[PDB]
């Protein structure tokens, strides 16, 4: 039950966000209320999520594949739909595997980050 | 098959239609953001323009009592597709047809609807180029023009489109007295309680000069035109993205129903023909038969 | 597709473009070296000065000419259009490359540094019964002479 | 959106109509009735599917003690044959059926539909769903 419910909440929101990519296109990001604007971000992140790198591709595209388990992608798409993983950057997501890989992903781009800040506050 | 590729040339055109009025909606989106921001910018200018001219009069007495020339001035756009405003205007405009009613529309929808309703009530009318922003000037323009139409005018009217909403465009109306009515009824504001919200308006128009009351009815006449006017080009604006949404649907349907027609036609099309292959073919083998059979019978 | 109406606006995606499309008309087959060298050309924006007309005049002055050596300006040692042997070398090395990218830059700013300086200079400046058919011809013979 | 009786009707008609199962005789009936009745007026449009469930399977007015009906106890499935047989506006059963649909329609309002009014909490939201979910797909 909680897969049928996942997957037709993903669905749901995936087709929300074409309306409103109409509709910001029709007058402006600024014109969405608070709700489809939290809505605009959830579904970018998903579809940035639904990506996934193939171990077969880890020769030509030199990326480390990934082999996600069912129940993880349950679990992962579950907590994003609540809105758990609202403060992660939205690349977090593109081209990984699973939520650990997010979580891993974020925590680089927040070090390479802050290392890059660091050494322009030098010169 | 001329029958087949007739459906395509069909569906050709329609594709192209599909396009095209796509580039519209486009370009009507360009103008729409740009008129935007009247929505936030609008509804302060005109505040003492309503106490210049806000008055809530009766429908009937208005008109029943007409000794000199009504002049009307109705915005119109000058390109159509734009909805029902100018149908709208048309029947608000017919609902107060009289003998003294003169007609100035605005706007090339405008010119050639009335010129040839109500001949003898239209004069002449205005249009302007949707090329700079709606200013001042043009407003001007109308004014000077109506006067001219008719100077000893009891009142001029003018009615165009609210834009409430997106998805809402009413028909308002500003009524302007001319300049004898309107100082008679500030005249009358000033000396006595009723109208009292216009009191002390009234007390400060009259201390000062007649020319500057002059000046000033002029003034915000103009004020009052400028308003329709931008108004009604944003209602213009907004009502056309809602039409031409509704026209890419329907040739959206029509794509969708002559495509069908299309496939179904060339699966008859293929159909017919093998069939009607394979009955010349079942003819010429069953007139046909083997002979006699000349062969050693016995010898078997 | 927004340019069926609306005026469409020039970008540099579009300056270029136009250019790509009119490069494309020809009659015979064009030598690999011609054929890459113009490409390259419009492809890094040499041509977005050049009239959509005048192209083809262009790649013709390009390619059976050299304005740099007409007027005693070219200083490339080696890389000149006439020299039909670099065609392999252009193959095994690719254009991007430091041996070819550095003179092959100088030859097309020379050679459109001089086109816009002479030959477009004149042709906005024709105004006769005469010359806009000679300008006429010349670019229609030019389109299938390349 | 100018919404007149026949619209409000008429939506709820058609949330009803979304079944998985079929449904017995007795419970589709009186469903039916309430709704033509206009008793789910004033329930929303995403909630008429719980409020059916918890008239057929369960029973707020023995749940909270307002109940007095004689027979007409929706968990009395032996009721089918005499709706069937009579009618549901016969005298014999349309007083009954009356007073407990008022009582199902009031006790529902004040407890449930106002309790999910009042979610914001995004875990009780998804829990929402999934009890709409539920209730769905089981009449
Ligand atoms: O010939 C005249 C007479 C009067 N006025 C004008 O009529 C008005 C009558 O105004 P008031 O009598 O109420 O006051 P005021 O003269 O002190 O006012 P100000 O000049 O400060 O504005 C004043 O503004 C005065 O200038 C003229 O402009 N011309």
């Amino acid at each position: 039950v909680d897969h049928y419910n996942v997957a037709q909440d993903v669905v749901q929101m995936l087709t929300k966000y074409r309306e409103l990519q109409d509709i910001i296109a029709v007058l402006g990001i600024d014109e969405l209320s608070e709700e489809d604007k939290l809505i605009v971000d959830r579904a970018r992140k998903l579809v940035k999520f639904l990506s996934q790198p193939f171990q077969v591709a880890e020769v030509f595209t030199g990326m480390t594949g990934h082999y996600v388990q069912l129940d993880d992608t349950i679990d992962s798409f579950s907590g994003l739909l609540m809105g758990t993983y609202d403060q992660v950057p939205e690349m977090a997501f593109y081209m990984v595997g699973g939520i650990n890989s997010v979580l891993e992903k974020a925590k680089k781009m927040a070090e390479e980050a802050a290392e890059l800040e660091k050494m322009r506050r030098a010169r | 098959s001329g029958k087949l590729r007739l459906y395509k040339e069909k569906l050709e055109g329609y594709n192209r239609f599909y396009s095209i009025v796509k580039t519209i909606k486009m370009v009507t989106l360009a103008k729409y953001r740009a008129a935007q921001g009247r929505i936030r910018t609008r509804d302060f200018s005109l505040r003492y323009t309503e106490l210049a001219f806000s008055k809530p009069q009766a429908s009937r007495d208005a008109v029943v009592a007409a000794k000199n020339a009504l002049v009307y001035i109705p915005i119109t756009t000058n390109r159509g597709s734009c909805g029902a405003l100018n149908s709208n205007i048309v029947r608000c405009i017919d609902s107060v047809v009289s003998s003294k009613m003169v007609l100035m529309p605005v706007g090339k929808r405008g010119i050639d609807s009335f010129s040839k309703l109500y001949p003898d009530e239209f004069r002449y009318g205005i249009i302007n180029d949707m090329k700079e922003s709606m200013h001042f000037g043009y407003a001007t323009f109308v004014i000077e023009n109506a006067y001219e139409v008719s100077k000893d005018a009891d009142r001029y009217q003018v009615i165009f489109n609210r834009f409430v909403s997106a998805g809402v465009q009413r028909n308002a109306v500003y009524n302007i007295p001319s300049y004898e009515k309107w100082k008679e009824d500030l005249a009358d504001a000033a000396s006595s309680d009723n109208q009292k919200n216009r009191y002390l308006f009234a007390n400060a128009l009259q201390n000062e000069e007649e020319q500057l009351i002059r000046d000033f009815f002029d003034f915000h006449a103009a004020l009052a035109v400028l308003n329709a006017v931008g108004e009604n080009e944003l209602s213009e604006q907004a009502a056309r993205l809602v039409a031409v949404e509704g026209q890419l649907t329907n040739i959206s349907s029509l794509q969708q129903r002559t495509s069908s027609l299309y496939n179904k036609t060339r699966q008859f099309g293929i159909t017919a023909a093998l069939i009607e292959i394979l009955s010349a073919m079942s003819s010429l083998e069953g007139n046909a038969m083997k002979g006699v059979r000349r062969n050693k019978f016995w010898e078997g | 597709a927004d340019s069926v109406g609306g005026q469409q606006v020039q970008t540099i995606p579009m300056i270029r473009g136009a250019r790509f499309v009119a490069l494309f008309n020809q009659k015979q087959p064009s030598y690999f070296m011609n054929a890459i060298v113009s490409l390259y050309a419009c492809l890094n924006g040499y041509l977005d000065d050049v009239k959509v007309q005048y192209v083809k005049f262009y790649e013709y002055l390009l390619v059976h000419r050299d304005l740099g050596i007409m007027y005693g300006t070219a200083k490339n040692k080696f890389f000149y259009m006439y020299v039909q042997e670099l065609n392999y070398l252009i193959r095994f090395f690719t254009l991007n490359s430091p041996i070819l990218h550095g003179e092959l830059e100088e030859m097309l700013k020379q050679h459109t540094h001089l086109f816009l300086q002479h030959y477009q200079s004149k042709m906005n400046a024709i105004k006769s019964e005469k010359d806009v058919k000679a300008l006429k011809n010349l670019l229609y013979s030019c389109k299938r002479a390349v």
